[PDB]
DNA sequence: TTACCTC
DNA sequence: CCCAACTTGGATGATTTCTTCCAGTCCTGGTAA
């Protein structure tokens, strides 16, 4: 192909904030607190050296405590509902390369995006993204509630409401008056993703029914180990409110990673879906599912466009003929990045 | 005494060696060993022994090939290719740059030449000017040669070195191609586009490290992992480099805009208000998008900036694991590397002076929709959003009257800031220190770039011609809403709008 | 062993708050007081040096007081009953490693948890945890009442009632109508520990009948060394109420340290139970029961998993055949943490 | 296929 | 509506400021032969 090729990102979210209501004011932030604790002396190198060779210490030396400083966050007594919200904008921005160093490569990438659009296929991507919003998986470790409600508004005037999100699976069929809203939402998004000159903007709120003083899990900061012992080892992310107070939040890219978890196209065995990645990275197992050695990765597939366009053009469309390799590639172009040295 | 090593460091004031050339050769040669092996830099015997080792000296002579005036690797050790040696650009009265500083060189190649590079690349004051050992020997400076032969060097060994030492400084002063890990940005110049690549000035950064500590300026520190892999100065400073820190004291009308994670580090020298080159950039990408929607010619003469909220965010981003541990037969993924930056969240309004060339204009609802569509999603490296939907009002209004527009603007909250252009011309950091001591409204800002060469065709350029440049440091004023309520619409529309050139 | 291995925490409380009721309002917080006192000059080193000559002090020099600043907490006059409340969530979360870098380790840890589940054994752990809730040992030093009444509600609709908890032992036979509730509670929890996707909650409130102005013992802060003569030498923990008042509390991990105190499998002599710890730490005597030198610790045992699975598979089960070494291991996996750098 | 270094 | 508003003498004495033992990791570099 060519020395330089790249796309920017087409689907971008905001920062999510936690808050609650009172009888006296409509918006009170949830906030974090800091505290000293007494820890344990446990684990390897604490008692063993090399490969299971005990080291020489006295019996009493492990009964001592290990103090630490952490930040933490809890819902205060007597709050019945906790609320969380974020904004979302979607642009039809995978139709054109941000940069390209070769006119012959450029005309081909354009041909492909269009050949795909008219046969169907944006619906498929929209259905998958839509499902992840309405399921609620973007709450990560805070999904364990006594009841979760999700509400969405858009710039076109529509409103959607899931009376209880706790049971919607990735694989399966949704209850009536829920399955239907998934279809309607899919239509708005499928268009926003591919047709330009449409402004679309969404506002997603949810509510969590909680326990008496339940623990809450906001995003964590990346830090250096302090050398002071007066500074926290585990620091949490907050956002500044319009009134000057700070509140617990979830970072944009953490919301984003959840929304794009849609890849169950690998190895012809769906399992659970992966975060889209050029090499099929699997963070839980610390490995990769589309190792270059298999021929299944993005970079091998990027060179078969001429063959794919030929098929797309020869196909009738409107059926189930689109192959995994074409869908995969379109999903990667949506999460744009650097595809150079080709 | 460790103070001798401090005074010979790249971040310290230069010291005189006139009449001491003999001990200067001894100390400078002794610096090529690890600190653990040397009880003193003053032992003549060790120096006479080190000098006889042609291999040790040969390894030292080889480092000369990568001495530079500007450092293409500074922000990112991954950049690979040739060195850059250029005389400082002509002085611009309104810009702080290397133009007002004397000639100095530094070193940065494979990270294992930290000690061996010190024999020729260490500067000092001599005959009341700034020089170093390589220059005095290449220029055939007899006093240094007489001392060097006296310390045990054979005349024949010196006659050969003068040639090889000179040869290493006679070529490879400009890169052949643009390196794949360098920065590239493009703007209009003389009616067409040109790609600009910035680079950090060695002389300018080294001076700043001394001035902020001596003049007691507001500053912070940026960390670098593996200092030996970035350069002479960063290594000498232990991976911690000081920068200035000057935060703010906090017609088409765009209201309520929110930016997440904006880059708060304008240039490698200054933290504070985001680089103005980025806003000029934004105005234009917005103009091009609108022009592809409306058949009529549309053009932006000026752009204004207002600050309602400013919040600094601590910490740093973790890179995506985009790099395989090994190219083949390995199923492990590694992290490319880590950088130390600064970020903030903004809330701001813009007032753009929009002009339509055609006699008949399109003041219609359709155009207001197209103005909402054309709005970019990216700003200053962060993410840009409109005001939230549940509380939406008309955030995109248009005025064709200065009286109505000024009247509405006078109503803004008292705790915000307008940013105005400054009048003062500054040529050094010391002049900036005095100007900042006297005012309370004055802040340094990044303003643009200064060229090192004329635009040329060069392999690796994204589009058309390519040029190298250094960052331009200038200033701006922070004005309270109360001051313009009194100044009047006359002063506001004359002074309150910014432009390029 | 391997480089990466982690489990999450499968059982946890939120925090406990002290309060009382009045005729006009259902929730009045118990609060703390701050005061200066006159102490004693006493103890070794006051008058001695390495137990030799007792310094050079005149007789009158020890008659002087030693002032100090402390915080304290008392029940106000005429309040007949004090209430303490917290909530508990349990997850079936020891069935699978949060992170594992070795596919051969992973298949074994899964096989073991499953082999264990179907022979019984979660019932055993559930009984041990359940006993500690009903006994009331989580009140620590506040158990000295004129009568303690404990009531529990759950998300499945059950209610339990212990009319008087002051006398139930770890070892013994509980009186009728109480033995019955222990069995019923055991069954709900046994399921919560092993079956996924059950959202189970318990809500525990206890009533304390107290003295006229009895002293109360909430959690203390771990503080920095003072040197300003102005900061209290002993400080108590509180929570902030939605109305801005502060209230006395017991920390989450302080409640948890009591609930998980079920380890009497060492030395073939049960005595009193220890808090589960990889090295068998005993805080009362400042020692360690499962010192690496004995071969009885977690890390020695973690390497024999292949042999335990083999035994379990050859056994019948459903009886009392499971050995102490298997129970210990499962108990540690329940309090998940880091098990790394093999 | 192996190691070598910044106050 | 309209007119007023206060001088003075004075503001403490004794002696003491505590202790024990602990401070966890792990994945995240270019360059040369």
């Amino acid at each position: 192909l060519c020395t330089h090729l790249s796309y920017s990102r087409s689907l971008s979210p905001g920062k999510a904030v936690f808050f609650y209501k009172t009888a006296e004011s409509d918006f009170v932030p949830l906030r974090i607190e800091v505290a000293k604790i007494s820890g344990q002396k446990c684990g390897y190198t604490e008692g063993f050296d090399a490969n299971l060779k005990p080291k020489n210490i006295e019996r009493y030396e492990l009964a001592y405590s290990n103090p630490q400083t952490i930040e933490a966050c809890y819902v205060p007594p007597n709050v019945d509902e906790l609320y969380c919200r974020f904004s979302l904008r979607v642009e039809a921005n995978s139709m054109r390369p941000y940069v390209c160093s070769n006119p012959d490569v450029l005309r081909v990438m354009i041909g492909l995006a269009q050949a795909y659009q008219r046969l169907g296929g944006y619906n498929e991507l929209a259905r998958r993204y839509s499902a992840n919003v309405l399921r609620g998986i973007w709450l990560w470790r805070n999904q364990y509630t006594q009841g979760t409600k999700i509400e969405i508004k858009t710039s076109l005037g529509s409103t959607y409401h899931i009376p209880d999100a706790r049971r919607l699976s990735w694989s399966g069929d949704w209850p009536e008056l829920e399955q239907k809203q998934l279809e309607q939402l899919t239509s708005e998004m499928a268009k926003a993703l591919s047709q330009p000159d449409i402004f679309w903007f969404a506002d997603v709120t949810a509510s969590l029914k909680t326990g008496f003083c339940q623990e809450i899990f906001p995003s964590q900061k990346f830090t250096e180990r302090p050398d002071d012992h007066s500074v926290a080892s585990r620091q949490l992310a907050t956002v500044e409110c319009s009134d000057g107070q700070l509140a617990a939040c979830i970072n944009p890219q953490k919301i984003g990673a959840a929304l794009q978890k849609i890849d169950d196209w690998w190895a012809n065995d769906a399992d659970l879906p992966l975060r889209v990645h050029e090499y099929g990275a699997n963070h839980e197992a610390l490995t990769a599912l589309r190792h270059p050695a298999t021929g299944q990765d993005f970079y091998h597939l990027l060179t078969k466009a001429e063959q794919f366009v030929t098929v797309l053009e020869s196909s009738e469309g409107g059926g189930v003929e689109l192959p995994g390799e074409v869908h995969y590639l379109m999903a990667v172009l949506v999460k744009g990045g650097l595809f150079q040295k080709g | 005494d460790r103070q001798l090593r401090r005074y010979l460091a790249p971040y310290s004031a230069e010291i005189g060696v006139d009449g001491a050339e003999k001990m200067a050769l001894v100390v400078l040669l002794n610096l090529t060993l690890k600190r653990d092996r040397v009880e003193s830099l003053c032992d003549e015997g060790l120096a006479r022994q080190l000098l006889s080792d042609e291999g040790h000296i040969t390894n030292c002579l080889h480092t000369v090939r990568w001495l530079h005036t500007h450092n293409l690797k500074y922000p990112d050790a991954r950049v690979s290719g040739e060195r850059l040696i250029i005389n400082a650009p002509p002085l611009i009265p309104g810009v702080i740059s290397s133009a007002g500083l004397p000639m100095r060189m530094g070193w940065a190649h494979d990270s294992s030449d930290i000690n061996l590079a010190k024999l020729f690349g260490t500067s000092f004051r001599y005959r009341d000017d700034s020089t170093n050992l390589a220059l005095q020997l290449v220029a055939r400076s007899k006093t240094w040669e007489q001392a060097l032969i006296g310390l045990g060097l054979t005349q024949q060994q010196l006659d050969i070195w003068c040639q090889l030492l000179a040869s290493n400084l006679e070529n490879n002063t400009f890169p052949t191609v643009v390196s794949p890990f360098s920065k590239q940005v493009r703007f209009l110049y003389q009616g067409n586009y040109c790609v600009v690549t910035p680079v950090v000035s060695h002389a300018l950064l080294a001076q700043l490290q001394n001035v902020v500590h001596e003049k007691k300026l507001q500053c912070t520190y940026i960390h670098h992992d593996h200092p030996a892999s970035v350069g002479s100065l960063v290594g000498a400073l232990g991976g911690k480099v000081a920068v200035l820190d000057y935060p703010p004291p906090v017609y088409l009308h765009l209201s309520g805009l929110t930016v997440y994670d904006a880059s708060a580090l304008a240039n490698p020298y200054l933290c504070g208000i985001p680089s103005l080159s980025a806003l000029a950039g934004f105005c234009h990408d917005y103009e091009r998008r609108l022009q592809s929607l409306i058949g009529q010619s549309v053009y932006f003469r000026g752009l204004a900036w207002y600050l309602g909220r400013y919040s600094l965010v601590t910490g740093k981003h973790l890179p995506e694991p985009s790099k395989s541990a090994d190219p083949k037969s390995v199923s492990a993924i590694r992290r490319p590397g880590l950088l130390d930056g600064r970020y903030c969240d903004l809330g701001m309004d813009l007032i753009i002076e929009v002009h339509i060339p055609t006699g008949g204009s399109l003041p219609f609802t359709t155009c207001l929709d197209l103005l909402r569509v054309a709005l970019p999603a990216r700003f200053a490296g962060g993410c840009l959003h409109p005001p939230s939907l549940y509380e939406e009002y008309n955030w995109c209004t248009v005025y064709q009257d200065k009286s109505t527009l000024f009247t509405v603007l006078s109503r803004l909250p008292r705790y915000g800031c307008w940013i105005y252009p400054s009048d003062a011309d500054l040529r050094s950091f010391e002049e900036l220190s005095e100007a900042l001591a006297l005012d309370r409204r004055l802040r340094p800002v990044a303003t643009g770039f200064v060229f090192l060469e004329e635009p040329v065709e060069r392999a690796g350029s994204i589009e058309g011609q390519h040029v190298y440049a250094e960052s331009a440091i200038g200033t701006a004023l922070c004005i309270n809403p109360v001051e313009m309520r009194l100044a009047g619409k006359k002063r506001f529309f004359g002074a309150g709008f910014w432009q390029l050139n």
